[PDB]
RNA sequence: AUUAGCAGUUUCGGGGGCGUAAUGCUCUCAGCUGAUUCUCAAACUCUGAA
RNA sequence: CUAUGACUCUCUUAAGGUAGCCAAAUGCCUCGUCAUCUAAUUAGUGACGCGCAUGAAUGGAUCAAUGAGAUUCCCACUGUC
RNA sequence: CGCUCAUAGCGACGCUGCUUUUUGAUCCUUCGAUGUCGGCUCUUCUUAUCAUUGUGAAGCAGAAUUCACAAAGUGUUGGAUU
């Protein structure tokens, strides 16, 4: 929250609140967008994925996240363009912060500023992340690695604390490694989904089956 | 600004060209800015397709 | 005793106090001085920004928090945020000095602007200038008032400016159509009293007249008519900026 | 001789009480320095013009 | 609670290109459905911890 | 549009501030706005007045004289330079 | 942005600190009584250095200004109003 300094919340503590029929008075999240570059990009063309991870367990503010995304969206353009970056962020902010206001006071107090009826009102939407939990994620072509790591690097400045950058060993937004991705093409088990792969697999949820190979093929 | 976001230069707006046409109207001027009355408004009462 | 072991003290606020008396009960709120104006100017900056506190007081100066019965009775509701909002919209608002000055400044401009709408016409391409009038106003000195409307103020002060001297404003043609019998009578009284032009008496084709006013003195010209003959067959009203056909008066 | 683009400028009173003086002065200038629109106006009360 | 594209629709929604124009196709975009994808929901929890 | 509210509707409770007066020993905002006084004035005085919350024997407005009363300025005052 | 040119000078959204010269929060200390606010007086110290000493940058030509290091050695005013 831009009112407060975020020192106030960069440690993952207090069991986690949410939007609900119970917490109605929340503001709207800062980021309401997780769409950076060419979303209509096939899975069989952008074989690289890089990831950014919070080194530290902590909260991660919505505003901060938003700020980060335009280190990967100004920097989308100067390097490569829209035909390299596909980002789903990979964290949202469900968690909320309260504010027991005593700003009331700037000269005296009414005493309601005190800890009677202490409980704060919703003010500041925010994410919670462990050390592994991933926070940015660019699926891309493998002629763009140093020109996307520097986006991630830039973003890292705009997160509290320590942030590790990495490249995985997969085609990005897939379980399956680059080694096991070529299998799919080869063995006739690649099934496209405009973004994802379903990957054709024999199984039985029927009575006597043979369309389980002949369905998607 | 939606239109601008498509982008084919900036025109019919505040520009390099509007430097010359910013507020040269008023050299004290005929009026404060522009006073005019019209009876072309209301298309239904006039009964026009124009 | 006080003198020995703390002689005690009092404490002053620096927060705006938006106040409204409903049902003979003062409700007040906690806001800041340079936000409470900005709210009303269409700068929706979250309600939680303008409110320093979300609660209602009988008196926010001392700090007497307001009561549920009092609230519901006076507002038709006990929910406080809504009430606060209402107060912000409706009630008197304390302001700083700078803020106050801004309003005054605005008013000053306004009273010049209103004078500029219709100004002295040798042809119809000369003055219509706000600045000169404003300057004149400044240099003559008169109390600019927030209780007083702008138009009224202008009316008041133009007279003063007249004997500076400086000629101001231009007249327009508020046109009428009188009856055959009463029109003549009207003409008999209205010719030397005020300026009347485009007069053409007839037996069959009625009588047309054009009483001279700027729009801001249309009560005086009509009153006499009302007294004598009542309203005309048609009563033409034109705008208070231009006379519909270009001004040539004064 | 006036200009080909018809170059104009907004001549204004510094003081409101000096307006009459200003008005007078343009006329005076007219004889010494040729051509100004003090009377017969296309734009404004008065504007200075040159070649 | 909530992110994404995909496909199958269009006598149901809207606007274009294709015979004048559509919902006839094909598009971005509405709605619905199907398979996949993001974050799992102190007052959710099929499971279940010393 | 009036400054204001005589007025007309309406509600509350019977009425809705007339004469006057005013940032007053009564004005939150407030160091109000303007003029003056001072090189400069949150001070003073005179103007303005929808007056947070003035006002007619809860007495309103005025005021000569009077005052170990309260405040401002000027002059005589200069170790209260 | 600074024409142009991210960092001469600034610096978004964003992020981390320090400070105790603001005000709150708290109620440990004091109700066998630390005399509460300002002004005068007078020293001391701190530096987050306004001036001056010496230095280095500048969109520093000169002029003046701006930015920064070392450094607290010496200065740091007269009045109206409150």
């Amino acid at each position: 929250m831009g009112r407060r300094p975020a020192r106030c919340y960069r440690y993952c503590k207090n069991k986690p609140y949410i939007k609900s029929r119970y917490c109605r008075g929340v503001p709207d999240a800062k980021i309401r967008i997780f769409d950076l570059g060419r979303k209509k990009a096939s899975t069989d063309e952008f074989p690289l994925c890089v990831h950014l991870i919070s080194l530290e367990k902590e909260q991660l503010s919505s505003e901060a996240i938003e700020a980060g995304r335009i280190s990967c969206n100004k920097y989308i353009s100067k390097t490569g363009g829209k035909d390299s970056f596909h980002m789903r962020v990979r964290v949202h902010p469900w968690h909320v912060l309260r504010i027991n206001k005593m700003l009331s006071c700037a000269g005296a107090d009414r005493l309601q500023t005190g800890m009677r009826g202490a409980f704060g009102k919703p003010m500041g939407t925010v994410a919670r992340v462990n050390i592994g939990q991933i926070i940015f994620s660019i699926r891309t072509r493998d002629n763009m690695l140093a020109n996307v790591v520097e986006a991630l690097r830039r973003s890292s400045y705009k997160f509290p604390g320590r942030q590790k950058i990495v490249v995985s060993k997969k085609w990005g937004f897939t379980a399956y490694n680059r080694e096991a991705y070529q299998k799919l093409k080869a063995d006739g088990r690649l099934m496209n989904d405009g973004a994802n792969v379903k990957v054709i697999t024999n199984h039985g949820t029927l009575a006597q089956y043979a369309k389980d190979i002949a369905a998607a093929n | 600004e939606e239109e601008y976001l498509h982008f084919g230069e900036k025109a019919d707006s505040e520009n390099q060209a509007r430097k010359y046409m910013n507020a040269v109207r008023k050299r004290k001027g005929l009026y404060v800015e522009e006073k005019i009355v019209e009876h072309a408004e209301k298309q239904r009462t006039l009964s026009k397709n124009k | 005793m006080s003198i020995f072991t703390p002689t005690n003290q009092i404490r002053l606020t620096n927060v705006a106090v938006v106040r409204m008396k409903r049902a003979g009960k003062r409700f007040e709120i906690a806001c800041y001085k340079n936000k409470v104006v900005g709210w009303r100017s269409g700068v929706e900056k979250d309600l939680d920004e303008v409110l320093q506190t979300h609660s209602v007081f009988v008196n926010v100066s001392k700090g007497q928090v307001a009561k549920k019965e009092d609230l519901i009775s006076a507002f038709g509701t006990d929910d406080q945020t809504e009430i606060c909002k209402q107060i912000l919209t409706k009630g008197e608002v304390q302001v700083s000095d700078k803020e106050r000055h801004t309003q005054l400044e605005q008013m000053f401009r306004d009273i010049a602007t209103i004078v500029a709408d219709k100004c002295v016409n040798p042809e119809t391409k000369r003055p219509y200038t706000v600045i000169l009038i404003e300057r004149a106003m400044k240099d003559i000195h008169y109390s600019v008032k927030t209780n007083k409307s702008t138009k009224q103020q202008a009316l008041e002060v133009i007279k003063q400016l007249k004997e500076k001297m400086k000629i101001e404003r231009a007249h327009m043609r508020l046109r009428f159509i009188l009856p055959v019998n009463e029109g003549k009578k009207l003409k008999e009284k209205l010719k030397p009293l005020i300026k009347v032009i485009e007069s053409e008496d007839y037996g069959q084709q009625l009588e047309i007249v054009c009483l001279i006013d700027p729009g801001c003195f249309r009560e005086i010209d009509e009153l006499i008519k009302k007294e004598t003959k009542g309203k005309g067959s048609l009563e033409v009203l034109n705008l208070k900026d231009v006379e519909e056909g270009d001004e040539k008066f004064e | 001789f006036e200009a080909t683009p018809i170059v104009r400028v907004a001549v204004e009173p510094k003081h409101p009480s000096e307006m009459p003086q200003l008005v007078k002065g343009m006329k005076l200038l007219n004889q010494a320095d040729p051509c100004v629109q003090i009377l017969i106006q296309e734009t404004g009360e008065h504007v200075l013009v040159t070649a």
